[PDB]
Formats: structure tokens, C-alpha cells, sequence
């Protein structure tokens, strides 16, 4: 098993609203890994809880799911290890560079179809946090999700949360009617916006974070600047940015999509361009 | 006065962190709380409002709220407050689900009651009022923690307070969700929170346990589809109880009482 006294931070890797990550050394084995410190006042019950919920993160294996090591409670705060990625997350990209360029989102882009898939087909599992700053790269190019609703009790104890800045949410799922993976579609198409544009594409070119749940939910969705952008790229996006989630297009149509066969027959140098723009 | 010399006091073992800053154990004059601000440089203006709401939390003396001892600056910035050895309300309610019989809940509620009129009357609004800022002291007295603050919870866009919503939503009031306007913090909006607190006391659960996203309970509360329904509250709560908890969480804004009228009622309630 995990405990903290094994680990020894490095450095932060970075903190959110739920929690801080920390780039830490397994001193038994001498690896790298990431701890993200979940601080939560929760039961026992609901710690021995999330703790068996998150124990089935050790066979989600995927090149595009990052990987696990374990999970433990330490004191007032849920501690999950996993896989450390060296590129970071597509937040500190963009944040980097002005804005990704269009064939490196494609390769994005499958990876998250792909991860996607993969836990909806082996687990049954929806994202539910598909965001930028979610999908974590590698030195080595590799692209892969993270923060998935694997355990319930987990999402209900991080419901009782601070208020939020920004929002990825389909308007389904801020309306309360029933969701599924397209919601995460309708994420993974805001954050290809976001990504591909150089800023949060919520607010059409501040506003607080009700207003911003309001827009989305009660105004048309966002679409990609044309006459930048390729006719595919756009409609990938508008297909996954569709407001009813029944008109909006699922795994298996966003696999077959134009613009999803362009970027994989493309070949496209992503950890050469990744380590230019971060260094 | 004013400022605190870093070297006089000791910080402890840490203890956790919330909307703004980290909590750490001190030994300044005997025992007391140190919590380092998230800010990390403050500006100029920001720092003099900081100081002047230092005086302002410095000056207020009531049974039912934690002494502001001061601040200091070299700690990076940093409060100094009372320390209370006592769980925090939320602990009480929901970690460590505390058997209170119904005499002791109205008693916890008249007790916060009267530290939030004693806050409001010194035109202190305490904004992020929730179970976390409440600590049963010696057992059963209530200390108000966290309150006031407000150059400080919120980030500062330079001379300019981002003017934007912070802290815990459960307990958020609808207005200060939606931010119409530029100042939507005020004694209602503390009231709304206090109501929330007395549907946690009278019914041992987190309102919207039906919902399990942050986003889906900021957009429900602030469209006015969602309300903490009070069929949770407990079969045996006096029915007045029920009434001016019905009253505080009341989705207008100026339908809500003031803390003299919720004071009178939980009076009328205590005698029967
Ligand atoms: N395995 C990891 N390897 C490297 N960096 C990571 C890893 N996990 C998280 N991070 C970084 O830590 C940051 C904090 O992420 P989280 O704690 O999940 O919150 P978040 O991504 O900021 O989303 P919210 O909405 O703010 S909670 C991320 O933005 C990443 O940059
Ligand atoms: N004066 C205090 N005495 C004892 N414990 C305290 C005191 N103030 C804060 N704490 C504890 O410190 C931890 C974090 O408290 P805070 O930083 O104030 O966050 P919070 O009170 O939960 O919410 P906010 O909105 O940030 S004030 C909790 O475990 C509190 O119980
Ligand atoms: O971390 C979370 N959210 O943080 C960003 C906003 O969602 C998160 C949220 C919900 C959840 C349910 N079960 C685990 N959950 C998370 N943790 C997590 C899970 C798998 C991996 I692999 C890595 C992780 F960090
Ligand atoms: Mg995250
Ligand atoms: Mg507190």
C-alpha cells in the first residue's frame, strides 16, 4: 500500500479548486509520481468508501488514461498517486502558447475520443471533468485523461465545493435533465475551442461564474473563428458544441468525422512542438 | 497594536485550509489561530483596506465570535485569531454526527443568532457564514470565525476587488450567486446563509443532496429552480422552528428577517 510518510515532495505541480497536486518521490521504489491532495471533511464511512471507489483505478490501463498507484486518506484530505506527466496539462500549454495549433488538437482531440471510449466501453465510466487543464501530456507526446468520475461518493463529497471561476458544462447537465457521454463531448468540443482560440470561448469575443452557467445554457453555443480554421475542424466542433444531446454527435460519428481521419492520416511532430513551447 | 511581530509568535502544526487562506496553530500570548492569506501581493490599496477592516474586527467583543487578534506581514500575510479548541458546527453536523437533542439545536441557533446580531449591528456583514465558521466552544457556546474579510477573500484586479462571488455555495444566497449587482453582500444575504445553517441543525444533512455537480447547484439556486426543501427538517422541530427556517431561506431578498426578528422568534421558541 501508499502512506505519507513515503513520499517526499518535490515541487507543486499545481493546485485547483478541489485540490493541490504535488510532483512527490516514492522513496520505497524511487519514481517520479504526482500526489493530488483532495481536502474534504467527510466521514470514515465515506473515506473507506472512496477509498474502495477509487481502487478500481487499477485496471483502467489506457495510453490515453493516465496512470494509478494508489489512493489513501492522510489527514482531512483524499490523496491520489498517479502517473507524473511531464508536459503538465493542456492549461499550463495554452498558457504557454497562444493558441494549440489545429493538427496537434486533432491528435488531442482522438486521444480524448479514444480515452472516452475506452472507459464508457471497460468500465462504464463518464469523464463528467473532460477541461483543458484535465488532459495531461508527455515528453514522449503521449495524451491522456485524468480526473474521471470513477468514484461516486468522491463527486458527492466534492459537490459541497467553493465557487468556481469558469465552467465546462453542457447545458444539459447545468439543467439538471438526464446526461451522458454527450456531455463529455460537449466538453471535449469547449475545450478544443478554448484551445484552438486563444482564451475561455464561453463569453463569445469579465463575467462571473452564474452568468457564464447562464450563457451556456440559454444562448447559442460557441463556434470556432472562420477563415482561420479548417472546414473540418469547424465542423467537428459544431457537431460536438449541439445544444440537444440527442442531435449531437456521439463517439462512434465523431471517430468516422473528417476532420478525425485528416489529423491521424497527418503526421504531425507533437512532443517536438511541445517541448518548443514550454521549454 | 496593529501589526503582529512575526517573532512573537509560533507557528504550530498546520490544521487545514478554506476559501482564502491556511490555518496554522499558534502560540502568541498563549493560544491562538494563524491563517496565511492566499494573496500573495497584496496591493497597496488592498493592504490599507486589509489593515482598516483589521481595526474595525479588531474592536468587536461578543461572547458568540472569536477575538481578531491581528495581523502581520511578515508570515507573508497572515490573521491572527482566537484559537478555539472546540470541533468547528459542520464537524459537529456531519463528520462526526453529533446526537444534539432538540433544546441544544435551538440553543446553537439563538447563540448564532445573537453573534450575527451582534456583527450586523456593527455593520459587520459576515459573509461566507456556514457550519465551517462556527465552533461549539467549551461544548456547547458558539464562536463565530471568519467573518468580515472581504478585501481579502476576495482577489484584488489591482486598486480594484474583483467584485466577484467567493466561498462555499451551499450556503450562498441567490443574489450573491447571480451578482446583479456590484454589492449583492449584505445582512440578508448573511441571513440566507444563517438559514442554511438552521436547515443543517434541523435536519443533520447538506442541502441538495439530490445534486452532486457544483455547477448544476451554483445554476439551479440562482435560477430559482432549486431550494433547500424542508420535509428534511425533523418531525419533531417546533413548528415555529420550521417557520423562520422556511423565513430565512427565502428566495427574495428583502422577504428575509433581520437577526432582532429571528432573535425575538427563536426567544418566543425557547419559552414555548
Ligand atoms: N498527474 C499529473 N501530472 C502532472 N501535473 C498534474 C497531474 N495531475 C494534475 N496536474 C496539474 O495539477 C493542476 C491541478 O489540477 P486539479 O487539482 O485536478 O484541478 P484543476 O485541473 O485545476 O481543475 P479545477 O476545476 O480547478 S478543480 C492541473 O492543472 C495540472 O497542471
Ligand atoms: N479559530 C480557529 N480555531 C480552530 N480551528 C480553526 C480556526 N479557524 C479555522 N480553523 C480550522 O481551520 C480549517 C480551515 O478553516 P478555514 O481556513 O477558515 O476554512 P473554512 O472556515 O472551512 O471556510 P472559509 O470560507 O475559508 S472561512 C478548519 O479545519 C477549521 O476548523
Ligand atoms: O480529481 C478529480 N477532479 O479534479 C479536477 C476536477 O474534476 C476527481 C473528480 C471526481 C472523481 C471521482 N473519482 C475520482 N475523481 C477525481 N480524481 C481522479 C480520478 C482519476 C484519476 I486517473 C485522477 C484523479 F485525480
Ligand atoms: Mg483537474
Ligand atoms: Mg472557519
Amino acid at each position: 500500500e501508499l502512506k505519507d510518510d513515503d513520499f517526499e515532495k518535490i515541487s507543486e505541480l499545481g493546485a485547483g479548486n478541489g485540490g493541490v497536486v504535488f510532483k512527490v518521490s516514492h522513496k520505497p521504489s524511487g519514481l517520479v509520481m504526482a500526489r493530488k491532495l483532495i481536502h474534504l471533511e467527510i466521514k470514515p464511512a465515506i473515506r473507506n468508501q472512496i477509498i474502495r471507489e477509487l481502487q478500481v483505478l487499477h485496471e483502467c490501463n489506457s495510453p490515453y488514461i493516465v496512470g494509478f498507484y494508489g489512493a489513501f486518506y492522510s489527514d482531512g484530505e483524499i490523496s491520489i498517486c498517479m502517473e507524473h506527466m511531464d508536459g503538465g496539462s493542456l492549461d499550463q500549454v495554452l498558457k504557454k502558447a497562444g493558441r494549440i495549433p489545429e493538427q496537434i488538437l486533432g491528435k488531442v482531440s482522438i486521444a480524448v475520443i479514444k480515452g472516452l471510449t475506452y472507459l464508457r466501453e471497460k468500465h462504464k465510466i463518464m469523464h463528467r471533468d473532460v477541461k483543458p487543464s484535465n488532459i495531461l501530456v508527455n515528453s514522449r507526446g503521449e495524451i491522456k485523461l485524468c480526473d474521471f468520475g470513477v468514484s461516486g461518493q468522491l463527486i458527492d463529497a466534492m459537490a459541497n465545493a467553493f465557487v468556481g471561476t469558469r465552467s465546462y458544462m453542457s447545458p444539459e447537465r447545468l439543467q439538471g435533465t438526464h446526461y451522458s457521454v454527450q456531455s463529455d463531448i460537449w466538453s471535449m468540443g469547449l475545450s478544443l475551442v478554448e484551445m484552438a482560440v486563444g482564451r475561455y470561448p464561453i463569453p463569445p469575443p469579465p463575467m462571473a461564474i452564474f452568468e457564464l452557467l447562464d450563457y451556456i445554457v440559454n444562448e447559442p453555443p460557441p463556434k470556432l473563428p472562420s477563415g482561420v480554421f479548417s472546414l473540418e475542424f469547424q465542423d467537428f466542433v459544431n457537431k460536438c458544441l449541439i445544444k440537444n444531446p440527442a442531435e449531437r454527435a456521439d463517439l462512434k460519428q465523431l471517430m468516422v468525422h473528417a476532420f478525425i481521419k485528416r489529423s491521424d492520416a497527418e503526421e504531425v511532430d507533437f512532443a517536438g512542438w511541445l517541448c518548443s513551447t514550454i521549454g | 497594536y496593529w501589526e503582529i511581530e512575526a517573532s512573537e509568535v509560533m507557528l504550530s502544526t498546520r490544521i487545514g485550509s478554506g476559501s482564502f487562506g491556511t490555518v496554522y496553530k499558534g502560540k502568541w500570548h498563549g493560544d491562538v489561530a494563524v491563517k496565511i492569506l492566499k494573496v500573495v501581493d497584496p496591493t497597496p490599496e488592498q493592504f490599507q483596506a486589509f489593515r482598516n477592516e483589521v481595526a474595525v474586527l479588531r474592536k468587536t467583543r461578543h461572547v458568540n465570535i472569536l477575538l481578531f487578534m491581528g495581523y502581520m506581514t511578515k508570515d507573508n500575510l497572515a490573521i491572527v485569531t482566537q484559537w478555539c479548541e472546540g470541533s468547528s458546527l459542520y464537524k459537529h453536523l456531519h463528520v462526526q454526527e453529533t446526537k444534539f437533542q432538540m433544546f441544544q439545536l435551538i440553543d446553537i441557533a439563538r447563540q448564532t443568532a445573537q453573534g450575527m446580531d451582534y456583527l450586523h449591528a456593527k455593520n459587520i456583514i459576515h459573509r461566507d457564514m456556514k457550519s465551517n465558521n462556527i465552533f461549539l466552544h467549551e461544548g456547547l457556546t458558539v464562536k463565530i470565525g471568519d467573518f468580515g474579510l472581504a478585501t481579502v477573500k476576495s482577489r484584488w484586479s489591482g486598486s480594484q476587488q474583483v467584485e466577484q462571488p467567493t466561498g462555499s455555495v451551499l450556503w450562498m444566497a441567490p443574489e450573491v450567486i447571480r451578482m446583479q449587482d456590484n454589492n449583492p453582500f449584505s445582512f440578508q444575504s448573511d441571513v440566507y446563509s444563517y438559514g442554511i445553517v438552521l436547515y443543517e441543525l434541523m435536519t443533520g444533512e447538506l442541502p441538495y443532496s439530490h445534486i452532486n455537480n457544483r455547477d448544476q447547484i451554483i445554476f439551479m439556486v440562482g435560477r430559482g429552480y432549486a431550494s433547500p426543501d424542508l420535509s428534511k427538517l425533523y418531525k419533531n422541530c417546533p413548528k415555529a422552528m420550521k417557520r423562520l427556517v422556511a423565513e430565512c431561506v427565502k428566495k427574495v431578498k428583502e422577504e428575509r428577517p433581520l437577526f432582532p426578528q429571528i432573535l425575538s422568534s427563536i426567544e418566543l421558541l425557547q419559552h414555548s
